[PDB]
């Protein structure tokens, strides 16, 4: 993939040259999620230095969205525009995570954008980078998706992705029990009728025995 | 909703008696509450079994009934007027707020109901009150109002269990 | 056979959802090493849970519910109408002459 | 536990069907119930196993028509057929001749099969007919006339590949005739006074259930996202309207249709409650995790 392609030319180079290849992948088409970039120690050990503004945008765009690049703006270089798309993108992506249907207005917020038609246009580029799948409704002023890629996670959030797992195991676990409850009820209903049914049956011949006398 | 359970102990006071005839404020505490529960028929009835004797002997059964004659007309303003013209006593002191309070609130619902626009004095006779209420009922709870001709706009405001005892009935 | 049937195509889901599980708190753990490829789809495969729980769905859902219980109703509504005429039939042979 | 019921070797009524039993077999044969009424059997019930034999035999035949026979036994007023034999014929796709190669052929299989253990005898015969429906034509009728007339106990089966495989239900049509002489739509033909239609019913053994719902197990994500009665629909529409004209009947009458009309509704029923039922465990286990 992209990021193998992208990956092992950071292992040699520290420095200047680091920050512009990760500057790079930043930049380039396809690359959205940066797991491995950031794993690498090369990466992390740029804390220590004056290097740490690229750290911290390869941090906000692993994890964070536009927003956060709003109170500390001033603190990272500039971006260009093809970087600005890429974090728009990555906003749209982490907004349709937690809801199916996005409002108009909640996108406008986010994004930071003042024209409809400018919004529906940066969607519809989304769209066709296929990150997301969906379709806009102007009439009721949603976005609908059905299908949006997973983020980049962290290693503390996983925890969280296990007890959701677990409801779900539980929840299925319930019916399960129901199910069984329920037809065992249902044969049993059955089964009486049957008996109560062969009851009268022996009654009515055993009159007969003692009717044809 | 505590008001039932004396209900029902009132009943069961009335049903049996020594010589079929209880004490006054027994019979007058269950007609209020007849009266309060907006059941016409039976608290007619009541009164109509009170023998003549022991409803002449006291004035506060009068006036009871003369509540009762006023909200079976469904005469809304006469109802407030008539409810606080004489006396009451403390076995049934705590009927009138009750049911002048359901009265309001019985108001309110038909107003909202069957009604898309009416002329304020006709409202505020309903509800009570011509000086305060009209704001109150602009603001608290943003029905639309005009002045002149002082009209107001109120608005109106274990399942897989039968399944299968259905399926069962069915296939036998 | 209807309530069976399906009862053990959820059990496959079950365990396939608990080996799942059983990876993710492998991972977590550290038995196996981070693989930081499978846990993205496992987020996004946990984000998906809660499906189409929008208002139309509900009043489809709820419109669905109400037509299958009329159709229970007439249906119901002709046993007790068989059962009825058999009575009919067995009384008037009884306790009534012709 | 969890099945109750289960399975080690018990059995019931269904599993009863398949055997041979000799004393009954001839004293019906002998005593010749259906010689004396015209409308006798009414119920043919073929197993699953010569279903899927035909089909194949069929499908393999390909744009041109194939023939074969069955195997079977009678059980008062129902048909048992639990066996399909193919043919070597060979024909234009609009006629078929059966020349000495089948001749020789039924007689060898039959052989075959007695040296084998099985203990039925020819019941009738199944022809493909490629997309012009489902119909006797008046060969068939004279075929059916003649072996209806001599061999009484037969019965003819005609299918229709093509649309099989189109529309995607099977086109399985048994029929029996009635004899020349008894005089008492056009999409049956033009001798629909000659020849009537038979109601067609499938079984299969204890073991043949466990085996096709642990094989059809394989099937979870169809299972549960099927979500039917919303492709049945006009299934359900014809049953109710059938249903109605039935309760008409019945209505008329008791001026039983009335037991027919009650198993029928009750039919359609319980497969409406079995949607719905569908349908609410799927909301409970798909929309009821993750609030």
């Amino acid at each position: 993939n992209l990021l193998e392609q992208f990956i092992l030319l950071a292992k040699g180079t520290s420095g200047s040259a680091l920050t512009a290849l990760i500057s790079q992948v930043l930049e380039a088409p396809g690359v959205y999620v940066f797991g491995e970039l950031l794993e690498l120690a090369n990466v992390q050990e740029l804390a220590e230095g004056a290097n740490a503004a690229y750290l911290q945008l390869l941090n906000l765009f692993a994890y964070g969205t536009y927003p956060d690049y709003i109170a500390n703006k001033e603190s990272l270089p500039e971006l260009s525009t093809a970087q600005q798309n890429k974090l728009k993108h990555l906003t749209i992506v982490s907004l349709a995570s937690r809801m199916k249907c996005i409002p108009y207005s909640v996108l406008l917020k986010d994004l930071e954008m003042r024209n409809l038609r400018e919004l529906e246009d940066l969607i519809i580029e989304a769209v066709y980078t296929d990150i997301i799948q969906g379709k806009l409704d102007q009439r009721n002023q949603l976005l609908e998706v059905d299908f949006c890629i997973g983020r980049d996670i962290r290693k503390k959030d996983i925890n969280n992705i296990v007890k959701t797992l677990h409801e779900w195991c539980d929840g299925c676990e319930a019916v399960l029990l129901g199910i069984e409850q329920q037809v065992l009820r249902a044969n049993q209903y059955k089964e009486n009728h049957n008996r109560t049914q062969q009851q009268v049956e022996a009654e009515v011949t055993n009159i007969k025995k003692t009717l044809k006398a | 909703f505590s008001f039932k359970k004396l209900l029902d102990q009132c009943e069961n006071q009335e049903l049996e008696a020594p010589g079929g005839i209880a004490t006054p404020p027994v019979y007058g505490q269950l007609l209020a509450l007849y009266l309060l529960h907006n059941d016409m028929n039976n608290a007619r009835y009541l009164w109509k079994r009170i023998p003549p004797a022991i409803k002449s002997a006291n004035s506060e059964l009068g006036g009871i009934w003369s509540v009762g004659q006023r909200i079976w007309q469904r005469d809304f303003p006469g109802i407030y007027t008539t409810i606080n013209a004489h006396q009451w006593s403390e076995t049934v002191q705590p009927i009138m707020e009750a049911l002048r309070d359901a009265t309001r609130r019985r108001a309110f619902a038909l107003v909202s109901q069957a009604y898309t626009s009416i002329i304020a004095d006709d409202f505020a006779a309903f509800v009570g009150l011509p000086v305060e209420e009209a704001v109150k009922g602009i603001l608290e709870q943003g029905w639309q109002a005009d002045s002149t001709t002082r009209m107001v706009l109120p608005r109106k405001p274990q399942q897989l269990a039968r399944l299968t005892d259905y399926v069962a009935f069915l296939e036998n | 056979e209807h309530l069976i049937a399906q009862h053990s195509a959820i059990k496959m889901l079950h365990s396939r959802v608990k080996l799942i599980l059983e990876y993710v708190k492998a991972s977590e753990a550290g038995e196996v090493p981070f693989n930081h490829e499978i846990l993205r789809e496992a987020y996004a495969l946990c984000h998906c849970l809660p499906v189409l729980s929008t208002d139309k769905f509900k009043t489809d859902f709820y419109d669905q519910c109400n037509d299958v219980g009329l159709m229970a109703y007439l249906g119901t509504i002709t046993k007790t109408c068989n059962t009825m005429n058999q009575f009919v039939n067995k009384f008037n042979v009884l306790y009534d002459r012709q | 536990t969890w099945e109750l019921a289960n399975n080690m070797q018990e059995a019931q009524s269904i599993d009863e069907i398949y055997k041979y039993d000799k004393k009954q077999q001839q004293e019906i044969l002998a005593a010749k119930p259906w010689t004396k009424d015209h409308h006798y059997f009414k119920y043919c019930k073929i197993s699953a196993l010569a279903l899927l034999k035909m089909v194949m035999h069929a499908r393999s035949g390909g744009n041109l028509a194939v023939m074969g026979l069955m195997l079977g036994k009678v059980d008062g007023e129902t048909m048992i057929i639990m066996d399909s034999f193919a043919l070597p014929v060979e024909g234009t796709e609009t006629r078929v001749n059966a020349q000495a190669a089948a001749y020789e052929y039924m007689a060898a299989y039959i052989e075959n099969a007695k040296q084998v253990g099985r203990l039925e005898n020819a019941i009738g015969w199944y022809h493909s007919h490629p997309g012009y429906g489902c119909w006797l034509s008046g060969i068939n009728v004279s075929t059916q006339m003649l072996n209806q007339q001599f061999q009484e106990p037969f019965v003819a089966v005609v299918i229709d590949p093509t649309r099989t495989i189109s529309a995607g239900k099977v086109n399985l049509g048994a029929f029996r005739t009635y004899p020349k002489g008894y005089k008492p739509i056009e999409d049956f033909g033009v001798h629909c006074k000659q020849y009537y239609a038979l109601e067609v019913s499938y079984f299969k053994s204890s073991l043949d259930r466990k085996l096709l719902e642990l094989l059809w197990n394989k099937y979870w994500v169809n299972t549960l996202s099927s979500s039917s009665l919303l492709t049945n629909a006009d299934y359900t529409t014809g049953q109710v309207f059938d249903l109605s004209e039935k309760l008409e009947q019945s209505e008329a009458q008791l001026g039983d249709k009335l037991a027919k009309a009650t198993r029928d509704s009750c039919k359609t029923t319980i497969e409406a409650i079995h949607g719905l039922m569908s349908q609410v465990i799927k909301d409970k286990l798909f929309n009821q995790i993750n609030i």
